């Protein structure tokens, strides 16, 4: 579960200290969204197992 | 089949094949007449891989593989050497005479 | 794919045929030391069946476990339960890994 | 889970009786054990312990008939 | 009179095994490529069917000993002559024992 942190679900980089002192406002969302959904996606399958 | 595989899919060099009820086993020797009651590589429909080491004892001049593909068979009777019908009215059985 | 289980069916077969064997054949293990006939006189005996009855009418006792027994062994056509909740569990598998 | 079990370690083999037919054509069978011969006499034995004692209404269930393949003793009418 | 009737019980299923990378990727590189990314997904699915098989195959050795636990044979048995025992047929429900 914690591997789970350091996947890029598709974005430019794991980390958001890496895309916030890397973009817009605006165009920091897109990025930060799909983060959010594979994260949201990872737990989600976790607790189920639970 | 062995044969699609060394004609199809491989054509690296491969001494130990055989055709088995699962597939195709490489590197490993044919031995399911030897059986096995306790097995880490399950291989499924009652086979199983046996890793034997050679030591210094047996210096396996030549080669062989550490592989036997055996049977698996975790669980038995146990059998006595009397009889199934009545020896002249009575049956023969086997009573314990210490605990 | 649908993997193998680690055990045949020929083995799971024999496990149930040394179940059955062991209640009929002198150790009794499955049988609780007594032969078969005797097992079931004293099992209707502990309903509160007498034990004269249970002596007189022994062959009937032996002709309806036959009568029994055949009655399962032609009745497995169509309308069965066991075979309906057999073939479900086929159906369930076969409709999800089409799914 | 500590599972204490009772385990036998030395066998006998032993010729066994699973009734026996008295006069009057009445029954007896052992209970929990079987009847054994010794010095041609019938006798009482546990299932699990080859111990030989005597027939007693502790050892036996009495039936008012007798099945068709319990062993004939007339002998017997003891304690 | 004696009634007899029977009853089924489910014990087992069948054993499904999934590549995760043949699936969803079939035969191409860049698909290979973008998923490569999504990191552990695809081994998390083998585990947990890993997982599921594992306890299949416990449950098929723990019937198996049920079955077994504590039977003694005679040696000199066979289900060829041994059918039989007090007028009751059991040629139907014996399969093959003994040493032939
Ligand atoms: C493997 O060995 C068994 C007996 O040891 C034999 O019956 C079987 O045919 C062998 N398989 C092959 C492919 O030779
Ligand atoms: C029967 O199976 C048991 C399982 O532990 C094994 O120890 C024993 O050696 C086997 N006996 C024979 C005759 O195969
Ligand atoms: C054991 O069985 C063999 C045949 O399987 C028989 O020849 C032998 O006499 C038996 N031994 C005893 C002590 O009963
Ligand atoms: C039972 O076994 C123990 C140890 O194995 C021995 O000391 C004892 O004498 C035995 N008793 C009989 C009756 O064989
Ligand atoms: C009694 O013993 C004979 C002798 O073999 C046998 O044929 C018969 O089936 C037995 N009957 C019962 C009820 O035990």
């Amino acid at each position: 579960l914690l591997q789970q942190l350091f996947n890029k679900f598709g974005a430019i980089s794991s980390s958001l200290q890496e895309i916030l002192s890397r973009l817009d406002p605006p165009e920091a969302q897109v990025q930060i969204d799909r983060l959010i959904n594979g994260r949201l996606t990872a737990l989600n399958a976790y607790v189920s197992q639970q | 089949k062995c044969s699609y595989v060394l004609n199809n899919i491989s054509f690296i060099s491969q001494p130990f094949y055989f055709d088995s009820y699962l597939g195709c086993v490489l590197n490993a020797v044919n031995l399911t007449s030897y059986s096995v009651s306790s097995c880490d590589l399950r291989m499924g429909s009652g086979f199983c891989i046996d890793y034997a080491l050679p030591s210094s004892g047996s210096a396996s001049r030549g080669i062989s593989s550490p592989y036997r593909f055996v049977t698996f068979e975790p669980f038995n009777v146990s059998f006595v050497n009397d009889s199934v019908e009545t020896v002249g009215g009575l049956f023969e059985i086997q009573i314990p005479t210490n605990f | 794919k649908v993997l193998p289980p680690i055990l045949s069916e020929t083995q799971i077969s024999g496990y149930t045929t040394a179940a059955t064997v062991a209640a009929m054949f002198p150790p009794w293990s499955a049988a609780a030391g007594v032969p078969f006939s005797l097992n079931v006189q004293y099992r209707i005996n502990g309903l509160g069946v007498t034990m004269d009855v249970l002596n007189k009418n022994q062959k009937l006792i032996a002709n309806a476990f036959n009568k029994a027994l055949l009655s399962i062994q032609n009745g497995f056509t169509a309308t069965n339960s066991a075979l309906a909740k057999i073939q479900s569990v086929v159906n369930a598998n076969a409709q999800a890994l089409n799914s | 889970f500590i599972h204490f079990s009772y385990k036998p370690t030395s066998f006998k083999t032993v010729l066994v009786s699973p009734g026996l037919c008295l006069s009057g054509d009445r029954g007896i069978a052992p209970k929990q054990g079987y009847f054994i011969k010794q010095n041609d006499s019938w006798m009482f034995t546990g299932s699990s312990y080859y111990y030989p004692e005597p027939i007693s209404d502790k050892n036996v269930v009495f039936m008012n008939s007798c099945s068709v393949n319990f062993t004939k003793a007339p002998f017997i009418y003891l304690n | 009179t004696i009634a007899g009737h029977e009853e089924f019980i489910q014990t087992s299923s069948p054993k499904v095994t999934i590549d995760c990378s043949a699936f969803v990727c079939s035969n191409y590189a860049a698909c290979h490529d973008l998923l490569s990314e999504y990191g552990t997904f695809c081994d998390n699915i083998n585990s947990i069917l890993n997982e599921v098989n594992d306890l299949l195959d416990i449950t098929q050795l723990q019937v198996a000993n049920a079955l077994m636990q504590g039977v003694t044979l005679s040696s000199n048995l066979n289900t060829n002559l041994h059918s039989d025992v007090d007028n009751i047929d059991f040629k139907s429900l014996l399969g093959c024992l003994g040493s032939q």
